[PDB]
């Protein structure tokens, strides 16, 4: 009977701000090349995602609200990449995570209400970017 | 100068045409579809 | 002079500043004589030679041909370690099996 | 096949009151002309993506956006004369001060841009 | 030939607007009246003459006074260019102030040699060994120049200038990227050596070319 | 491509500023109902 | 060649969904903003 | 002293002044005559007595608790003082030669005292000032989306 | 480099390469000029083309 409400409500928005960070910090290397950094990353990684799958049976009780659809969803996506880089373009399905700044976007409402404003103005436009296809289709079989 | 003031003159000249021209249709910009319209009526004239 | 060229060949390197290690190479090989003792060997994760060799050689125009040629064909993939790089290079100029 | 089964069935006199109708006869006369020079040449073959618009465009949300548009450009005809007059007196201005300098390739004045003629 | 042919269509149109001009003071005796005097008054004077072959561009601009509807389109903008008067007396105090800060950033630190290897006005003198597409096989000989950029912000006009290029969205990666590189007053570049510096423009950017000109639009609409 | 610019970008870029011109008019005329304007010249009347 | 070519849709999202959110983002706050400086001046005029 | 402050003569001499400071800091160029700097540095410091002595007048003529309400006033002070505090600074043992130029900046802002009567401009900066909850909104959602997208470029370009 | 007595160098481009990778032989003749007068011996080099 796990109860949630304001003890960590904020403990796990300031965990996903977290995450954000360590996300920016890791330097892409080429050729599969690496330093301390990076190594020390990984296993960040790996307690972040534990917190993450630790608060998806709390939060189970929500399956079927978007934003909880998506939360659930960068979260089995990463238990996958990792059972699935374990046993081993692996790397390129860790491009899943950067999903999860996106995620603090229902944790404040006050933000959350702006970008469903931004997006229920999207609809009247719908219209002109028709249009603007069957003109580039029109002018690409022209062409 | 010349490309300064070619580049200020047009851009002005062209948004005050964008401008002018949306001007124009504020009546179906802004129609509001829900309540009435020119169309409910188009719609009784080729169904009368 | 006893040289041995370490050719750092890990991630990072490749692109543009391979291209310049390997031409670096090439043109520093040109100041050695055949009283001078050579060898080429590059690391990423692992140290090994760039050529036949295994040792030190004459660097006399023969085996420079070979050396310049095993350069020219290297590729940037890996991880660095300088640690095991450097215990591979110290390691070659202990040798005195051979002529140096 | 289309075309004979509609002029016949909609008493020419009255088919080319319709603008949709009067339009689409350039293609089916241009399309049917095409294949017999398959073995100057594009014109009409050309416009044989042209019949696209004719029936993709009866969404009464697209097309009376359009309308309402084209409808207006022609209501205010006198504002484009703005930026002819414009566009025609810097062109000049432009022709008699940088028309002389030379057209090289690595530059910006090059064959494709420059002073040296009106258009 | 064609400027000989085209030379004797102006004698006979300069005669006609002498016979109306003549014509229409007869029954007369605006300022819109002395520019029609003038288009004929610098195609007869001209019968130095460079300025003369500019300044009879005005033809065009005749027929304002000789359509009603031409005429009150030519109104309606100076009527606009005097109610959008506000919003540039501000957005040009604004760039004024951002060229001033870029001319105490960048005041002389986008200098930069022929090639990439001497970083000082000293070393970049005579000839060097310039090496095609990056082959070491093909070498040139070519002559070192210790050249300024095109758009530096030595004084406030040529700040102010790029400030301008910039703000239009044109060639500024190339500014901002040399902006990064400058190292000191009066020596050549170091890659990446500021990358910091992007905040003043990326600051500039939002304020200016984001937010002042779509307030300016903003502005017309209303 | 000269026709391709006029018709793809300007004639476009005008139909979207029109229209968006036309949402946030739409808006402001249905929140001008609630009070929002009173709220600021009340304040800005009880300051000079 | 390849299947590299379909990478391509990340700079076309990124152009498209970046250039009309910048729309709703700095557009919107000139005609909202600003759309009542007109309204205030209009409404100061009348009680001065 | 409130009739020296509130009169004609005394607002139109605090534009010269201001005018006067724009046009010294809107006078250096690269490979500048050395008798320039003179001029400019000697003006910087007997202009900023001016500044500070007129800050001075018009901190303890009216009401100092009043003043507080103006933004304007508080923000004027504070470039008096952060001027005053770099005149000892550059000529005492701290050098500072990029402090030198960044504070410029911070000293070349007393431009905006020749807008404070304008009743066209405040208008609207009354007005977008009321409104910051949601420009300040909208900036960091957008702030938000350059993040996602550049996070992920990181990953397919890095 | 100089842990080990070494020396450190730039090579940030092609027109580096040449000089940088020819200035190690100073480093080598320091012990030659520290000898004094028992390094000035004729040595005669390899037969080359003039
Ligand atoms: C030659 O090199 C080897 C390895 O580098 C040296 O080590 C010995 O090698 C010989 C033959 O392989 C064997 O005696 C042993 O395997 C190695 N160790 C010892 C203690 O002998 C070797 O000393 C070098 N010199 C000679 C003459 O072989
Ligand atoms: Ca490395």
């Amino acid at each position: 009977s796990i109860v949630e409400w304001k003890p960590f409500d904020i403990f796990i928005l300031l965990a996903i701000f977290a995450n954000c960070v360590a996300l920016a910090i890791y330097i892409p290397f080429p050729e599969d090349d690496s330093n301390s950094t990076n190594h020390n990353l990984e296993k960040v990684e790996y307690a972040f995602l534990i917190i993450f799958t630790v608060e998806t049976f709390l939060k189970i009780i929500y399956v079927r609200n978007g934003w909880n659809l998506l939360d659930f969803v960068i979260v089995i996506v990463g238990l996958f990449s990792v059972i699935l880089e374990q046993l081993t373009d692996v790397k390129a399905l860790r491009a899943f995570r950067v999903l999860r700044p996106l995620r603090l976007v229902s944790g404040v409402p006050s933000l959350q209400v702006v970008l469903n404003s931004i997006i229920k103005a999207m609809v009247p436009l719908l219209h002109i970017a028709l249009l603007v296809l069957f003109v580039i289709i029109i002018y690409a079989i022209i062409g | 100068v010349y490309f300064i003031s070619f580049y200020m003159l047009c851009a002005f000249l062209i948004i005050n045409l964008f401008v002018a021209v949306i001007m124009d249709n504020f009546d179906y910009l802004t129609r509001d579809w829900s309540i009435l319209g020119p169309h409910h009526l188009d719609e009784f004239k080729r169904i009368w | 002079k006893d040289m041995l060229i370490l050719v750092d060949v890990s991630g990072s390197v490749s692109g543009l500043t391979l291209k310049l290690i390997r031409t670096s190479v090439s043109e520093m090989l040109e100041t050695l004589s055949d009283d001078d003792f050579v060898n080429v060997a590059s690391f990423n994760s692992n140290a090994q030679d760039v050529s036949c060799f295994q040792h030190l050689v004459q660097a006399n125009v023969r085996n420079k041909k070979v050396l310049k040629d095993a350069v020219n064909n290297i590729t940037a993939k890996g991880i660095t370690d300088y640690k095991k790089g450097f215990s591979f290079a110290f390691e070659q100029l202990l040798n005195y099996n051979v002529s140096r | 096949v289309e075309m004979v089964l509609k002029v016949i069935a909609f008493k020419p006199k009255g088919y080319f009151s319709d603008a949709w109708n009067t339009f689409d006869s350039l293609i089916v006369i241009g399309s049917i002309i095409d294949v017999a020079l398959s073995e100057s040449i594009t014109f009409f073959r050309l416009f044989r993506v042209m019949r696209l618009v004719k029936l993709l465009s009866r969404g009464e949300g697209i097309r009376t956006l359009l309308w309402t548009f084209i409808k207006s450009f022609q209501a205010l005809p006198y504002v484009a004369l703005l930026i002819a007059m414009l566009f025609f007196i810097y062109a000049v201005i432009g022709m008699q001060m940088f028309g002389k300098v030379a057209m090289r390739d690595n530059n910006q004045i090059n064959r494709n841009n420059n002073f040296q003629t009106f258009p | 030939f064609r400027n000989t042919i085209l030379g004797y269509f102006d004698y006979a149109f300069t005669a006609i607007f002498t016979v109306e001009i003549l014509l229409k003071m007869t029954t007369f005796g605006n300022y819109f009246n002395l520019l029609d005097m003038l288009v004929v008054g610098v195609s007869l004077v001209s019968f130095v003459v460079k300025i003369l072959r500019v300044l009879r561009v005005l033809r065009p601009l005749r027929a304002i006074n000789r359509a009603k509807g031409l005429k009150h389109v030519v109104q309606c903008v100076f009527v606009a260019i005097r109610t959008i008067g506000n919003i540039m007396i501000v957005t040009t105090l604004l760039q004024f102030m951002f060229a001033c800060i870029g001319v105490q950033l960048f005041k002389g630190k986008f200098y930069r040699c022929t090639d990439e290897a001497k970083s000082n006005p000293e070393e970049c003198r005579g000839l060097f060994i310039l090496y095609k597409d990056g082959d070491v096989d093909s070498p040139v000989v070519r002559e070192r120049i210790w050249q300024n950029s095109d758009f530096n912000f030595d004084n406030v006009l040529s700040a102010m200038m790029a400030l301008f290029t910039v703000s239009t969205f044109e060639g500024w990666p190339a500014l901002l990227y040399k902006a990064i590189d400058s190292n000191g007053e009066n020596i050549g570049p170091i890659y990446n050596h500021r990358v910091e510096i992007s905040i003043f423009f990326i600051i500039y950017i939002i304020i200016v070319a984001f937010f002042m000109m779509n307030i300016f639009v903003g502005f017309v609409i209303v | 491509f000269v026709s391709l610019v006029i018709f793809g970008s300007f004639f476009v870029l005008n139909l979207v500023l029109g229209v968006l011109s036309g949402e946030f008019s739409k808006e402001r005329e249905k929140a001008k109902a609630r009070g929002d304007f009173q709220k600021l010249r009340e304040k800005q009347q009880l300051e000079e | 060649s390849s299947s590299g070519m379909i990478v391509c849709i990340y700079f076309i999202i990124l152009f498209i969904c970046g250039n009309y959110i910048l729309l709703n983002v700095f557009l919107a706050i000139a005609v909202d903003n600003l759309a009542d400086a007109e309204s205030l001046n209009t409404a100061q005029k009348e009680e001065a | 002293c409130r009739a020296a402050v509130k009169s004609v003569t005394f607002y139109w001499l605090v534009i010269v002044l201001v005018f006067l400071n724009t046009l010294t800091i809107s006078s250096e160029h690269y490979n500048q005559p050395d008798w320039l700097t003179q001029i400019q540095d000697i003006a910087n410091k007997v202009l900023l007595a001016l500044f500070t002595c007129e800050m001075l007048v018009k901190m303890y003529s009216l009401g100092l608790q009043a003043y507080f309400v103006s933004l304007f006033n508080r923000f004027d002070c504070f470039v008096v003082c952060g001027g005053i505090t770099e005149t000892i600074l550059v000529e005492l043992e701290i050098m500072s030669p990029l402090g030198i130029s960044v504070f410029r900046c911070v000293r070349l802002l007393r431009i905006f005292k020749v807008t404070r009567h304008w009743t066209s401009l405040s208008n609207l900066v009354a007005s977008l000032l009321n409104s910051m909850k949601s420009i300040a909104s909208l900036l960091l959602l957008l702030f938000l989306f350059i993040i996602i997208f550049s996070l992920l470029g990181m990953q397919l370009f890095g | 480099a100089c842990e080990n007595k070494g020396y450190y160098y730039e090579i940030p481009s092609i027109g580096a390469i040449r000089i940088n990778t020819q200035e190690y032989l100073d480093v080598l003749g320091r012990p030659m000029v520290l000898a004094g007068d028992k390094a000035k011996q004729v040595q005669w080099t390899n037969v080359y083309l003039d």
